[PDB]
């Protein structure tokens, strides 16, 4: 079980950590959180209480390196920085937990509920969609902006989403226009699966990642990506048993997850329903069909 | 963005445009079968594919054979037209190749666009225009070379005649698709208005009689008349 310190709280602030969260007051003695699993990637996040605007936060994996978390007054956010010096932060951790100024990563044990929607995502992934390769771990915020958002400005703080365009030349082969339209499988297997990802835990790391993007902090064109990706498979009349089998499961846990007050806007009418009714593999999403349907019947 | 009442002048600009219409392209007769259920039989069709401005129509015909043995011919015939249009434009020099395709079917923006991505600076644009251009084959040269070919063909006309020597290319838009509506309101009256008098005739190398300007206006005339009594007869007015 590892820890990421906190200097110090100078503003007031919800901070969370996954799928959970707590408030901090202005000056209020807090140092840290501890007890977090190792194994999984893991995302805290922060909105201040004062400009709700901008919810920022870092991915990071506590195996990569020891991790903490400190305000800048200049730049007016919660940095996170690595310690490098091993024996400094251990002392410092073990210091804050004798004085009990830490907050426990507060997981049930029955509870997979980060497992499943982490299962694909992997840390050197997430480095190579956000690029900043002097650090270990990825600062992701509200307004980022995606690749393709930018092809329709600044490329240093996007994110590398890998492109998805239904009708591009990369989506359909000359001489197979209506054939690769109507069913996307080429589009799938060959040109994103066996081309680019060069697997299927890769592109579901990358659809998990891009939800959790969405999820966390409104990020739009994450949103954007994560249907894309959905859309692409359920557009596809080929697809891997295994992979229909485990994306039912993964959509599952998001549906499952997600606020419900934020439905109106994170869910794509026009996705949802030709994918699970309209779609090749309408008959293919038990899972998420029955808990989409019991939660969010409106939508539909 | 769509193509519309309120820049209806831009049709008659120098930036060369094609309209594309797929009304007629898969066409079927719906009847019985011997053991009493209902079956259709297609027959020829064309996409009708035309300059509003210089009134050059590529006339593409569809030969019922481009059928056998495909199913969803709906769906698939949108896609063959967005092919063949795809194949006009190639075969055109790059000087002649327009800057814009029409749809008069907003079903055929997503087929025109996938067959057309090598050519990313050509706009394909729909329309809320309730244009006339299923009448085309209510035209007897246009039906008759439809209906008599054996094998797919491409044939060639001026949808305008010779007009263009003595009027806009507006006014030459206009006139047809006022005849074109009239045909599509009531065919039977429509033909009878235009061949009522045995001495104005239809050159050989014309779809249309050879009316005086004179005789143009009386005609317009009457093909308005007409699309508004249609309106009361059938509104009951
Ligand atoms: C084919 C009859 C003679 C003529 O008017 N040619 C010009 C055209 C080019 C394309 C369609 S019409």
């Amino acid at each position: 079980m590892n820890t990421v310190p906190f200097t110090s709280a100078p503003i007031e602030v919800t901070i969370g950590i996954d799928q959970y969260s707590f408030n901090v007051k202005e000056n209020q003695p807090f140092h840290g959180i501890k007890d977090i699993p190792i194994g999984h990637v893991h995302v805290i996040h922060f909105q201040h209480a004062d400009n709700s605007s901008m919810r920022y936060g870092y991915w990071f994996d506590c195996r990569m390196g020891n991790f903490y978390i400190q305000y800048d007054p200049k730049d007016g956010l919660y940095k996170m920085m690595e310690e490098r010096d091993g024996a400094k932060f251990e002392n410092i951790v073990h210091n804050f937990k004798e004085r009990q100024m830490m907050v426990s990563y507060p997981k049930i044990d029955e509870d997979d509920t980060w497992y499943n929607l982490t299962e694909f995502v992997q840390m050197d992934k997430i480095r190579k969609i956000v690029r900043k390769d002097e650090n270990q771990f990825s600062y992701v915020d509200s307004s980022m902006t995606t690749v393709q958002e930018n092809e329709l400005s600044d490329p240093a703080h996007s994110l590398n989403y890998t492109v998805i365009n239904f009708k591009s030349r990369e989506a359909i082969r000359p001489g197979h226009e209506m054939e690769d339209f109507l069913d996307k499988s080429y589009y799938l297997n060959t040109v994103m699966l066996q081309g680019i990802f060069k697997n299927s835990s890769n592109y579901f790391g990358e659809l998990q990642f891009a939800f959790l993007n969405a999820m966390f902090f409104g990020n739009y064109g994450s949103s954007l990506q994560w249907h894309a990706m959905i859309e692409l498979i359920c557009s596809s009349a080929t697809v891997p048993k295994h992979m229909l089998d485990k994306l039912d499961e993964i959509l599952y846990y998001q549906i499952k997850t997600l606020p419900e007050q934020y439905s109106d806007i994170l869910l794509n009418e026009r996705v949802w329903n030709i994918c699970l009714y309209s779609s090749f593999q309408k008959n293919s999403l038990h899972n998420t069909e029955k808990i989409m349907e019991n939660k969010y019947p409106e939508l539909l | 963005g769509a193509m519309n009442s309120s820049n209806y002048a831009e049709l008659f600009n120098n930036d060369i445009k094609l309209f594309v219409d797929d009304t007629n392209v898969y066409r079927v007769t719906v009847h019985k079968t011997f053991e009493g259920n209902v079956a259709t039989k297609a027959i020829n069709g064309c996409i009708f594919t035309l300059n509003p401005k210089t009134g050059h129509l590529f006339l593409k015909i569809i030969h019922t054979s481009v059928w056998a043995g495909q199913k969803r011919l709906s769906q698939l015939a949108k896609w063959k037209t967005a092919e063949e249009v795809s194949a006009l434009v190639r075969s055109l020099p790059k000087e002649e190749q327009p800057k814009q395709i029409i749809v008069t079917r907003k079903a055929m923006l997503d087929p025109l666009e996938v067959h057309m991505l090598d050519f990313p600076n050509i706009a394909i644009r729909p329309t809320e225009l309730r244009l006339p251009f299923s009448a085309a084959m209510s035209i007897d040269k246009l039906s008759d070379v439809v209906m008599k070919a054996t094998e797919p063909q491409m044939v060639l006309f001026n949808i305008y005649d010779d007009w263009l020597d003595r009027i806009s290319s507006y006014t030459a838009f206009s006139r047809l698709t006022l005849l074109l509506r009239a045909l599509k309101t009531n065919e039977e009256s429509a033909k009878m208005i235009l061949l009522s008098d045995p001495t104005i005739t239809i050159k050989s190398y014309h779809l249309w009689p050879s009316f005086t300007d004179e005789q143009w206006i009386t005609i317009e005339s009457q093909m308005r008349d007409l699309i508004l009594t249609e309106y009361g007869r059938k509104y009951n007015v």
